[PDB]
């Protein structure tokens, strides 16, 4: 067996040599972290590290007490509460007087709750519910306030103001789009007519529908047309909710819009976060329920809204609270639905507009062959047709190139039922 | 004999030299410098205590501090100081803390974690440029979507279209969907991520959404890349348990996956691959077309396709003069590509059974009847007859 | 002054689950429900006035 046998052992030793080579290599890596502009940072670096001045634990207020009327002395007092401003200033049968207030009860991120004092930098106007506050390593007492929650900087990303979307980038001039105009623009221009009729002007809308219709494109479309600044929150992209973190997510952006005038508060994708609670379910959550309870009251409070409109897109109306579905929160309801022939013509024309293709194509001709469909599928026919076109080595996709692309999606539909029909001869 | 010697001529001398070269150089690196860099290192070691508690950087506040969440139960406002920069850090990157008083003393990780280790692989692909025949067409559809933007982006720009993002391989077991993805990855010479979608899920709660983030985070650092999340079915619509101990975990984990795939941008530079048994083990909408192009349905080899698979196997085994290539096909009826490989393993065991060193006629014939018997139905021709 | 030192901050936050109060001369001796001679006290050496927190 000498031709392969001898050469087998030789193969083997090389592989083992290669394994050994990799363990020699990885035991030494690239030197070190030393950088000349941060060697000057070292001068300050020795002093602070050895000193008692970091780390500060992150805590956050979860319960507010007022530090007199609290019931701290319990000598000749009664209940769990005092006079709500005095408890030791009206009596010295306690044998004590104290003039400490706004003491506050924090929660650590280890889930351990403590009452703390106030520093030399703190006054009751620097602290609030839900605001991060730094406390000591050992014996605790607030040193410096940190801004509320982890929400700032992460929210601003989701918010885009003044969209670069109009009703050219939406195909179809659909029924829902005509009822959409009436909600935002019409009472903003003239709140006079609504007042005289004796209806209270529409300002709530819930856009809902199957996926892929483009409920969002429209919503953006009118935001630009009404020429209002746009504030977006997406409650399934932003998943901060833990112990009323998402109520702080809601509050900020609503609060910001309220300071401005001519605004759109678009609450998006609230199937989770500010949506259905899962107490009833097996999830046990009621963390999204704080987000819900806040959202309602912000609306209700804002009213009359001074022509600043609160909009809603949610995929399902099954994930909403029936308090939202009372008027004065949502007033108008639009289900987005499959576009008509020409509506599907238009979504094809925009996709095709971006392409560099032969112009002899007719948009109506393609969409005839197409069935009733979602916009997202018509995005797929153009991207698929593009791929067929380069493969055949045309720099154009002919009318014929889009008919092959349509057909493959349909053929799949046929595979899941039964193939072959009477339309091969009719 | 002569050419396996030629493989030995190329590999032995170049490889053996490479080990030896590394080994001397580790000494040699040291010798050029004897101050400056040595000094800076020396004081880095005085500053950084032993041990170092790991951190994870949540966010940077621009004032020479930051907030970390650490495997120590309470969070910390730490400072950024000593041999680290404000811009040497990015959020969500893993940092090294000082045991005594938590401070970011630098990074030597940069997204170094065990879930990263499972995911990255230095292994050799099993197939290279479709070693095993059959499914000629289906690979010229993966390639259009996945390989083709990486190799030539220019062609899509003349066309004026956006370039595809991702593919979904699905349908039949034993058709080597998981092996075509490995083939395509070797052809390009891309970065391959064998992570499995089922390796994010455990009983213990709240760990999972971190893991989903880390995949997209690492994939983008080493881009171009091909990401294969194999077996995303298990994390589908279904539930962990009907009692407890998992009511949350699947729900958070899936949702979190769709989000950071879309949130990149609509890229044609980090492709994803979802390998799944069906769309009936997942949610009815994924994320959901125009965005996930293209979908590839695997079905059973036809007579042409299963010939091709077979010819590969039979030639690597003794004899084929005994029973014609055609006579194997004829006897077989249409089945997945595993059933074709199965007949050949059984054939080889049968040559052992006889104690032959040839795959004889008798061996082929039995091995064909065996597989057909597993895997059987007869009411196709019983309804009929 | 000794009590004020305690009442001064920080201090742990907790909740009371239930209260269990027994009196002196529970058998003949003690506020506990055990058997030992003497040490009739409110809670000092013979515990029975208690909160479970
Ligand atoms: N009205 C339209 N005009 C042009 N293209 C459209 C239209 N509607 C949908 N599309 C196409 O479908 C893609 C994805 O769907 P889109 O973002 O519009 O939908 P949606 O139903 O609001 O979604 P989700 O469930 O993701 O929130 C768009 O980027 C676009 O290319
Ligand atoms: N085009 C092809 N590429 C790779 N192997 C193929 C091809 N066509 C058929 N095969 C055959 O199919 C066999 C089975 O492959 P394999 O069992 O790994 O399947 P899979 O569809 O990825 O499965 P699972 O559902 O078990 O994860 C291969 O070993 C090979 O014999
Ligand atoms: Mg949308
Ligand atoms: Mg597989």
């Amino acid at each position: 067996a000498a031709p392969y046998a001898a050469k087998l052992k030789q193969t083997e030793n090389d592989l083992k040599d290669i394994e050994a080579r990799i363990k020699e290599k990885a035991g030494v890596k690239e030197s070190d972290t030393g950088l000349a502009p941060s060697h000057l940072w070292d001068i300050m670096g020795d002093r602070q590290r050895l000193g008692e001045e970091h780390p500060l634990q992150v805590a956050r207020c979860t319960k507010i007490i007022k530090g007199n009327g609290e019931s701290d002395e319990t000598t000749t007092d009664n209940n769990n509460s005092g006079n709500s401003n005095s408890n030791s200033n009206q009596q010295s049968t306690d044998a004590d007087e104290d003039d400490e207030d706004a003491k506050y009860v924090i929660n650590l991120k280890q889930i351990a709750k403590f009452v703390v004092g106030l520093g030399e930098r703190v006054s009751p106007t620097d602290i609030e519910e839900g605001m991060r506050v730094g406390v000591d390593r050992s014996k605790y007492n607030i040193e410096l306030p940190l801004p509320p929650r982890i929400d700032p900087s992460v929210t601003m990303m989701t918010v885009e103001e003044k969209p670069d979307v109009t009703y050219s980038d939406v195909g179809g001039c659909k029924d829902q789009i005509e009822k959409l105009r009436e909600v935002v623009e019409l009472p903003l221009l003239s709140p006079e007519r609504f007042a005289t009729l004796g209806i209270d002007p529409p300002k709530g809308i819930l856009l809902y529908g199957p996926p892929g219709t483009g409920k969002t494109l429209c919503a953006r479309a009118v935001a630009n047309r009404t020429d209002a600044t746009f504030i977006r929150v997406i409650g399934s992209e932003l998943v901060q909710k833990y112990v009323g973190e998402g109520a702080r997510m809601v509050r900020e952006l609503f609060e910001m819009a309220r300071t401005k005038k001519a605004c759109i508060i678009f609450f998006d994708e609230i199937d989770a976060v500010g949506g259905a609670r899962f107490d009833d379910g097996a999830g046990g959550d009621n963390e999204v329920q704080r987000t819900m309870l806040e959202l309602i009251t912000q609306l209700d409070g804002f009213d009359p809204r001074g022509n600043i409109k609160v909009m809603f897109a949610t995929n399902r109306p099954n994930t909403l609270d029936p308090a939202l579905l009372r008027p004065g929160r949502i007033d108008r309801k639009v289900e987005f639905s499959l576009p008509d022939l020409e509506g599907r013509a238009n979504i094809f024309r925009i996709h095709s507009k971006s392409m560099s293709v032969e112009r002899g194509i007719r948009w109506e001709l393609i969409s005839r062959l197409c069935p009733n469909s979602t916009g997202a599928e018509l995005r797929s026919v153009c991207t698929e047709a593009g791929m067929f076109a380069i493969r055949a080595r045309r720099k154009v996709a002919t009318e014929k190139d889009f008919l092959k692309a349509v057909d493959k999606v349909i053929s799949g539909y046929k595979k899941f039922s039964s193939t072959s029909r009477y339309m091969q001869y009719n | 004999t002569r050419c396996k010697l030629k493989l030995l001529r190329m590999e032995r001398i170049k490889d053996h030299l490479l080990l030896e070269e590394e080994f001397v150089s580790n000494s040699e690196i040291l010798k050029p410098f004897e101050k400056k860099q040595e000094e800076e290192k020396k004081q880095l070691e005085e500053i950084r205590g032993n041990p170092l508690s790991i951190g994870t950087l949540e966010e940077i506040i621009d004032d020479d501090h930051a907030i970390v969440t650490s495997p120590t139960m309470p969070d910390y406002y730490v400072s950024i100081l000593s041999f680290v920069d404000k811009e040497l850090l990015e959020p969500g990157c893993s940092v090294l803390l000082h045991h005594k008083t938590m401070s970011i003393v630098g990074v030597l990780q940069d997204d170094a974690d065990p879930m990263v280790s499972v995911m990255k692989m230095d292994k050799s692909p099993t197939e290279s440029y479709s070693d095993i025949g059959g499914l000629e067409s289906q690979i010229q559809e993966i390639k259009e979507s996945v390989e083709l933007p990486l190799t030539h982006p220019e062609l899509y720009e003349e066309m004026g279209i956006k370039p595809p993002k991702g593919v979904i391989l699905y349908g039949a077991p034993g058709t080597g969907k998981t092996l075509l993805a490995k083939a395509v990855a070797n052809q390009t010479s891309a970065t391959f991520l064998r992570i499995v979608g089922s390796e994010l899920i455990q009983k213990y709660l709240g760990d999972g959404p971190r893991l989903c983030r880390q995949i997209f985070k690492v994939a983008g650092e080493n881009a171009p890349s091909i990401v294969f999340i194999d077996e995303i079915d298990a994390i589908g619509t279904k539930r962990y348990d009907s009692n407890s101990g998992g009511e949350r975990e699947i729900q958070r984990t899936m949702l979190e996956l769709l989000n950071q795939l879309d949130g990149f941008d609509d890229r044609g530079d980090v492709k994803v691959i979802m390998a799944t048994n069906k769309i009936e083990t997942l949610d009815p909408a994924l994320i959901r077309p125009g965005r996930i192009d293209r979908k590839i349905l695997f079905e059973n080899p036809d007579l042409s396709t299963k010939k091709k698979i077979l010819g590969i196997h039979t030639s690597k085994m003794n004899l084929s003069e005994d029973v014609n290539l055609e006579t194997l096909v004829t006897t077989k009826d249409d089945l997945s590509g595993a059933d074709i490989q199965a007949m050949c393993t059984e054939a080889g065991l049968l040559a052992l059974r006889e104690r032959r060193m040839q795959v004889t006629a008798e061996d082929f014939k039995q091995a064909k009847e065996r597989v057909m018997k597993n895997k059987v139905e007869e009411n196709l021709e019983g309804l009929y007859l | 002054e000794k009590i004020k030192n305690n009442r001064q901050l920080p201090y742990l936050v907790a909740n009371v689950v239930e209260v269990m109060d027994m009196n002196e001369i529970e058998d003949k001796e003690n506020s506990e429900s055990t058997t030992q001679g003497g040490n009739v006290n409110l809670d000092n050496t013979a515990v029975g006035k208690a909160a479970v927190v």
